[PDB]
C-alpha cells in the first residue's frame, strides 16, 4: 500500500 | 537534526535506527515488507573496504518503531557502492505492519525537479552535537543542481574541479544525484541522518514516496545544500535483486 | 553560514579582543575541567590546576589558531585542516566537546568584554565556532 | 542533584540582586535572536525577524518574566525538581512538543546574559553551579519524555 | 556589422557591468578566461565609454544566462571592437556562466579623491566618490607607498606620510577600496592592486586615513620625567598633541627617541611619579 500513515504529519 | 520539527505522532513508519559497532546511530529506511535501504557508507563504518558482506552483516545493531528490534539475515551493496552509495539489508523474518511500523512504496514518477518540496526524517545529532535522544524530522526544498554543483566544488566542466567543500572532505556528486536546498529557517541534518529517505507526500494520489536517501549528511549548518542519490535511479536495480 | 554580515562584525569583534586572545583561551579551558571533568580524559598528563603554565600555553596556542582562522576566513579548512586531522584520528575527540569548549568560549568571552556583545555578535560569534568545530570534526568517521 | 551549601549559597545570594523584570525576557528574546527557528513557536507575537523589533516587543519580555519566575521556583527547592515542572513539562512536551535541548540553550543563553549583567563577580565556580542548577531543571522538565 | 550589439549590464550605468552580446536576437556572456586591462580598453572604447578602470569576475554582477559566446580572447587592445579580435569561434568555450567576466569604465566609474576632517586639506579620513557617491576606505593593508600615492595627487609634500585618523570621524556607507598594495609609481590609488570593489570584511572602525607633511610641523618631546630625556613621550604633529602606547614599545624605541633628540640611550621605561599633563584623545 502507499499513502496511508494512521496519523500523518499536518 | 540540530532544529525542532518534535516527531509527535510517529507520522514516518519506515524509519529504522541502525547502530554501528561503536555505539555510532545511523538512519535506514524500510522499503518493504522485507527489506530496507541504506548507504553503501552507513554500511562501512568501523569496516575496511576489504570488508564483505559477510563480514559486515553480523556487526551491526537495528532498532526499528520504538525499541522494536528486527534481527538481520544477509547484506548486499551496490555494485557501484563507491559512486552510488547505497546498501540494502534483507531482515531475517517479516515485521508486523501497524499504525507505527510500516514499509514505504518505491516510485514509478520522478519528482527531481526544483519546486517541489520533501520530508527528511532523522535520527542524528543535534545542535549540542549529542545523538538525539528521540527522532525528529525536518521539511526542505529542492535546489537548482547547478547551484549545488557550483557550490560544493568549483568547476561544471571537469577539469576545474577543486574541492571547494566547506567541510574537510568532498561530497559524490553525478547525474544519480540530485541536491535538496536549505529549510526556510536554515535548519538542516547532520551525524546520523545518513539513510532516512527524502520522502514527498503527493497531494493528488495522496502518498508519499521515497525519491531520494541522503547520502551526505556532514553539511550540517555549515552548507547550504544538502545532496540525496535518487532512488528512481537504481529502481530497475533494486527489484533485481529483491528476486534473491 | 556565515553571512558577509556575520563575518564582519566576527572580524570586528575579535580584533577587540587582540593580545588578550591567549589569556581567555586559557580561561575557558580552565572552566572545562572545573565545569566537565570527563574533558579531563583527555588530557592525563596535563597539570590542571588554577592558571597552569601548561594550561596557560595551551590556550595561547588554541587562541592563536583562532586568529589564524579568523585572519583569512573565507577558506578556514584549508587553514585548520592540519589541526583537523590531528583532533579526528589521532586524539579521536568526542564531538560534544567542541560544542562545550565553545560554549566555554563565549561565557568567558562575554564576561571579560560586555560591550561589543550586542545579540548580532553573540549570534554570529555562535555560528563562526560552528563552523570551525565542524571543520575539525567533520572528518570524523 | 545533591549540592554543597556553598554553591547554593553563593546562588541565592547571587540570585537576590537579579533583576527580575528585565534578565529573564533578555535571555527569551537572546535565544529568539542567535536561534532565530525558534521564532516558529512565538511568531504570535509580532515581528520577530530583526533584533529591534525582538528587543521591542512587549509581548516577548511578558512571556520571559513568566519564564524567569518558573525557573525562580525550580531554583528556589532543587530537591524536589520533577513535581515542581511537572506542569510546564505537560504543557510544553505533550501540547506543544518543544525539542527539550532548547531548554538548555535557554539556560545557557540565560547563565550568559547573567554573565553579561554580573561581569568579573560571575566566577567559573558560580557559573559551574548555575550550569548544574540549569541542567537538573532541563532534566526534570525533560523526564516525561522517557 | 548591423546584428552585432554590445552592452554592460547591472553596472549601475551603461559604462559598467557583465558584458552582453545582442547576436542573431540573442544576449549572449564573454568568459574571463585569459581576460585583461587589454579587453576591457577595447570594450571601453567601443563603448566610447573612455579608459578601462576595472574587470572582475562574475561575483560582482552576478550570474549570466543563455550561451557563452567567446572564450580565451587574445586582444591587443587596439583593434576597434572585441568580435574582431581572434577567437575560436562562436559558442566554443569551456566556462559557465559563473566565469563571465564583467567590467568597469572611466565614464561609468566617476572617480574623485578627497580628506575629510583633516588637520589640512590633504590630511584627514581619506574618502574616494564613485559614480557619485563618496565612501572611505579601510586600512587593511594601507601602507606608506599608498599614502605617498595620495599625497602626490593632492600635491602635497611626501617627505613625511602618516596613516590614521586625526579628528577624522568614522565614515559611513560604502568601503570601495580594501587591501590596497601599490608599488608607488602608480599616479592614482585606484591604479594600483586591490580587491574587487564593494566586496570587504572591513568596518567603519577600521577607516584608513592620511597625514602629508614635509616633516616641518613634527616635534618629539618627553614631558613629566623631571627632564626634557625623562618622562611620558609626547608628540606634536600638524599642531596636534598625543602620546605614544607602549604597546610594541620597547627598549629599541625608546634608545631611537633618546638618541634623536640627543639623551643617550634608553636605560628603562619606569615610574617616576610626578606633575604630568593631561590629557590626550
Ligand atoms: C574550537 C575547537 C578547537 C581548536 C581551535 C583547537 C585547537 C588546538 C590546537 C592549536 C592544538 C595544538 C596543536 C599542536 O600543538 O600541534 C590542539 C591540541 C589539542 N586539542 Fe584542541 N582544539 C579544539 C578543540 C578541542 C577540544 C574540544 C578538545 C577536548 C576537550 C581538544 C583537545 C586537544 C588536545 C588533547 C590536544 C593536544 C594537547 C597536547 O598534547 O599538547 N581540542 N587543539
Ligand atoms: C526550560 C525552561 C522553561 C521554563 C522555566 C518555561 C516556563 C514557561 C512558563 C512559565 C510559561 C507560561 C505558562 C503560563 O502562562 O501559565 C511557558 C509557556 C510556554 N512555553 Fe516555556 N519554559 C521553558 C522552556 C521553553 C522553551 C525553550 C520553549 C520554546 C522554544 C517553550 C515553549 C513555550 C511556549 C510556546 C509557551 C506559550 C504557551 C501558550 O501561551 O500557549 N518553553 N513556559
Ligand atoms: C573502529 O575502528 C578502529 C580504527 O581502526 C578500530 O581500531 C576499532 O577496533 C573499531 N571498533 C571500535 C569499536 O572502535
Ligand atoms: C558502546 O559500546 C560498548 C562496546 O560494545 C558498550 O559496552 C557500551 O555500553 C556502548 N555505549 C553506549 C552508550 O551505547
Ligand atoms: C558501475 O559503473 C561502471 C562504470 O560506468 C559500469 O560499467 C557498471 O555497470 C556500474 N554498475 C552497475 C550495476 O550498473
Ligand atoms: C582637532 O580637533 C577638532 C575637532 O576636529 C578640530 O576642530 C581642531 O582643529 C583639531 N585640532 C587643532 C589643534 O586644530
Ligand atoms: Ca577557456
Ligand atoms: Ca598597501
Amino acid at each position: 500500500v502507499c499513502g496511508k500513515p494512521k496519523n500523518p504529519a499536518n | 537534526i540540530l532544529g525542532g520539527h518534535l516527531d509527535a505522532k510517529g507520522s514516518f513508519p519506515w524509519q529504522a535506527k541502525m547502530v554501528s559497532h561503536h555505539n555510532l546511530t545511523t538512519g535506514a529506511t524500510l522499503i518493504n515488507e522485507q527489506w530496507l535501504l541504506t548507504t553503501a557508507k552507513n554500511l562501512f563504518l568501523n569496516h575496511s573496504e576489504n570488508a564483505t558482506a559477510k563480514d559486515i552483516a553480523p556487526t551491526l545493531t537495528l532498532y526499528v518503531g520504538k525499541k522494536q528490534l528486527v534481527e538481520i539475515e544477509k547484506v548486499v551493496l551496490h555494485p557501484n557502492y563507491s559512486q552510488v552509495d547505497i546498501g540494502l539489508i534483507k531482515l531475517k523474518q517479516k515485521v508486523s505492519v501497524n499504525e507505527r511500523v510500516m514499509p514505504i512504496c518505491l516510485p514509478s514518477k520522478d519528482y527531481a525537479e526544483v519546486g517541489r518540496v520533501g520530508y527528511v526524517s532523522g535520527w542524528g545529532r543535534n545542535a549540542n552535537f549529542k545523538f538525539t535522544d528521540h527522532l525528529k524530522y525536518v521539511m526542505l526544498p529542492v535546489a537548482d543542481q547547478d547551484q549545488c554543483i557550483r557550490h560544493y566544488e568549483g568547476s561544471t566542466v571537469p577539469e576545474k574541479k577543486t574541492p571547494k567543500s566547506p567541510v574537510g572532505v568532498q561530497p559524490i556528486l553525478n547525474e544519480h544525484t540530485f541536491c535538496a536546498g536549505m529549510s526556510k529557517y536554515q535548519e538542516d541534518t547532520c551525524y546520523g541522518d545518513a539513510g532516512s529517505a527524502f520522502a514527498v507526500h503527493d497531494l493528488e494520489e495522496d502518498t508519499w514516496y521515497a525519491t531520494g536517501i541522503l547520502s551526505f549528511d556532514k553539511s550540517c549548518a555549515v552548507a547550504e545544500y544538502g545532496v540525496y542519490v535518487k532512488v528512481t535511479s537504481i529502481q530497475d536495480w533494486v527489484q533485481k535483486t529483491i528476486a534473491e | 553560514v556565515l553571512s558577509p554580515a556575520d563575518k564582519t562584525n566576527v572580524k570586528a569583534a575579535w580584533g577587540k579582543v587582540g593580545a588578550h586572545a591567549g589569556e581567555y583561551g586559557a580561561e575557558a579551558l580552565e572552566r572545562m575541567f572545573l565545569s566537565f571533568p570527563t574533558t579531563k580524559t583527555y588530557f592525563p598528563h596535563f597539570d590542571l590546576s588554577h592558571g597552569s603554565a601548561q594550561v596557560k600555553g595551551h590556550g595561547k596556542k588554541v587562541a592563536d589558531a583562532l586568529t589564524n582562522a579568523v585572519a583569512h576566513v573565507d577558506d578556514m579548512p584549508n587553514a585548520l585542516s592540519a589541526l583537523s586531522d590531528l583532533h579526528a584520528h589521532k586524539l579521536r575527540v568526542d564531538p560534544v566537546n567542541f560544542k562545550l569548549l565553545s560554549h566555554c568560549l563565549l561565557v568567558t568571552l562575554a564576561a571579560h568584554l560586555p560591550a561589543e556583545f550586542t545579540p548580532a555578535v553573540h549570534a554570529s560569534l555562535d555560528k563562526f565556532l560552528a563552523s570551525v568545530s565542524t571543520v575539525l570534526t567533520s572528518k570524523y568517521r | 542533584v545533591h549540592l554543597t551549601p556553598e554553591e547554593k549559597s553563593a546562588v541565592t545570594a547571587l540570585w537576590g540582586k537579579v533583576n527580575v523584570d528585565e534578565v529573564g525576557g533578555e535571555a527569551l528574546g537572546r535565544l529568539l535572536v542567535v536561534y532565530p527557528w525558534t521564532q516558529r513557536f512565538f511568531e504570535s507575537f509580532g515581528d520577530l525577524s530583526t533584533p529591534d523589533a525582538v528587543m521591542g516587543n512587549p509581548k516577548v519580555k511578558a512571556h520571559g518574566k513568566k519564564v524567569l519566575g518558573a525557573f525562580s521556583d525550580g531554583l528556589a527547592h532543587l530537591d524536589n525538581l520533577k513535581g515542581t515542572f511537572a506542569t510546564l513539562s505537560e504543557l510544553h512536551c505533550d501540547k506543544l512538543h518543544v525539542d527539550p535541548e532548547n531548554f538548555r540553550l535557554l539556560g545557557n543563553v540565560l547563565v550568559c546574559v547573567l554573565a553579561h549583567h554580573f561581569g568579573k563577580e560571575f566566577t567559573p565556580p558560580v557559573q559551574a553551579a548555575y550550569q548544574k542548577v540549569v541542567a537538573g531543571v532541563a532534566n526534570a522538565l525533560a523526564h516525561k519524555y522517557h | 556589422g548591423s546584428n552585432l550589439e554590445m552592452r554592460l549590464t547591472r553596472g549601475g550605468n551603461m559604462c559598467s557591468g557583465r558584458i552582453e552580446i545582442k547576436f542573431q536576437g540573442r544576449w549572449g556572456t564573454v568568459c574571463d578566461d585569459n581576460f585583461n586591462i587589454d579587453h576591457a580598453s577595447v570594450i571601453c572604447r567601443q563603448l566610447e565609454c573612455g579608459s578601462a578602470v576595472s574587470f572582475s569576475g562574475s561575483s560582482n554582477f552576478g550570474e549570466g544566462s543563455g550561451p557563452i559566446w567567446f572564450d580565451d580572447l587574445i586582444c591587443n587592445g587596439n583593434e576597434s571592437a572585441l568580435w574582431n579580435c581572434k577567437h575560436q569561434g562562436w559558442g566554443k568555450h569551456n566556462c559557465d556562466h559563473a566565469e563571465d567576466a564583467g567590467v568597469i569604465c572611466s565614464k561609468g566609474a566617476d572617480l574623485s579623491l578627497r580628506l575629510v576632517d583633516g588637520v589640512t586639506e590633504c590630511s584627514g579620513r581619506l574618502e574616494v566618490r564613485f559614480q557619485g557617491e563618496w565612501g572611505t576606505i579601510c586600512d587593511d593593508g594601507w601602507d606608506s607607498y599608498d599614502a605617498a600615492v595620495a599625497c602626490k595627487q593632492l600635491g602635497c609634500p611626501t617627505a613625511v606620510t602618516a596613516i590614521g585618523r586625526v579628528n577624522a570621524s568614522k565614515g559611513f556607507g560604502h568601503i570601495w577600496l580594501d587591501s590596497v598594495s601599490c608599488q608607488g609609481h602608480e599616479p592614482a590609488i585606484w591604479q594600483c592592486k586591490h580587491h574587487e570593489w564593494g566586496k570587504h570584511y572591513c568596518n567603519h572602525n577600521e577607516d584608513a586615513g592620511v597625514t602629508c607633511s614635509d616633516g616641518s610641523d613634527l616635534e618629539l618631546r618627553l614631558r613629566g620625567g623631571g627632564s626634557r630625556c625623562a618622562g611620558t613621550v609626547e608628540v606634536e604633529i600638524q599642531r596636534l598633541l598625543g602620546k605614544v602606547c607602549d604597546r610594541g614599545w620597547g627598549l629599541k624605541e625608546a634608545d631611537v627617541v633618546c638618541r634623536q633628540l640627543g639623551c643617550g640611550s634608553a636605560l628603562k621605561t619606569s615610574y617616576q611619579v610626578y606633575s604630568k599633563i593631561q590629557a590626550t584623545n
